[PDB]
């Protein structure tokens, strides 16, 4: 549901 | 006294502030700041994120717990951070020149009321009369990120006890590193301080929520801000 934070968090 | 560990701490936290923090956006131009100031925004989550990866213990979390975390914090940390271009000269934060220079009348423009910028401007003045040491004011900004009291969190105790590292790291500083009378009460100001960016969040919020039903007004957004503040 939260793939740009996810992405910038890795 | 402050141990290597508690050292290690601050240093760590320092230079991921160093690393994230500096005072490509669409230009500055009652809605007309919101594409400039959104693109601002956007960019400060980016670096938010940043530095929250950098805390001790934060790499430790869940990925759900991170994210939790960042999603109700982001905002009173960029707010938090935004203290140290804020000038009391003219009430307006100063990153650089006329350009990047952003006022009572700039940040108006954006969609938001002086309901949530006149408290905001009033957080600014008040953090600025603390005169935090730049060490507590990174320790803020991590203890403000790493709270077990954000909603949705699965594991507050391991949010709890990351926490109460950075809040045993901060008030052991203030005792063997800030100047007394100085010290007295500081780290319960600094919590107030902390309680004044949850109430600046839930009328950030109560304003977004309006704003972003207002689909031409969501349009100016990013996606990162649209994911990051909701849909
Ligand atoms: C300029 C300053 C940072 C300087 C620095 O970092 O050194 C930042 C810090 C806090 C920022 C404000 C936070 C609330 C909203 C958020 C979006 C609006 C949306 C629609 C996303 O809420 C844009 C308008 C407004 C008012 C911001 C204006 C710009 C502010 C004051």
């Amino acid at each position: 549901n939260h793939p740009m934070l996810m992405n910038l968090l890795k | 006294k402050l141990s290597e560990e508690q050292q290690h701490i601050i240093a760590i936290l320092l230079d991921a502030h160093h690393k994230t923090y500096d005072p490509d956006f669409r230009p500055p131009v009652p809605l007309s700041m919101l594409p400039h100031l959104a693109d601002l925004v956007s960019y400060s989550i980016q670096k938010v994120i940043g530095f929250a990866k950098m805390i001790p213990g934060f790499r430790d979390l869940t990925s759900d717990d991170q994210i939790v975390l960042l999603k109700s914090s982001a905002i009173e940390v960029i707010m938090l951070r935004s203290n140290q271009s804020f000038t009391m000269d003219d009430m307006s934060w100063d990153c650089g020149s006329q350009d990047y220079k952003y006022d009572v009348t700039d940040v108006s423009k954006a969609g938001h009321t002086l309901e949530l910028i006149e408290p905001l401007i009033k957080f600014q003045v008040g953090l600025k009369k603390l005169n935090l040491h730049e060490e507590e004011h990174v320790l803020l900004m991590a203890i403000c990120i790493v709270s077990p009291d954000r909603p949705g969190v699965q594991d507050a105790k391991l949010v709890e006890a990351i926490q109460d590292r950075l809040s045993n790291t901060l008030q052991t500083y203030i005792r063997c590193r800030h100047p007394p009378p100085g010290s007295h009460q500081l780290y319960a100001k600094m919590i107030q301080k902390l309680a004044d960016l949850r109430s600046l969040n839930e009328e950030h919020s109560k304003q977004y929520r309006s704003l972003s039903f207002q689909p031409e007004n969501s349009m100016k957004l990013t996606p990162l801000v649209l994911e990051v503040f909701g849909n």
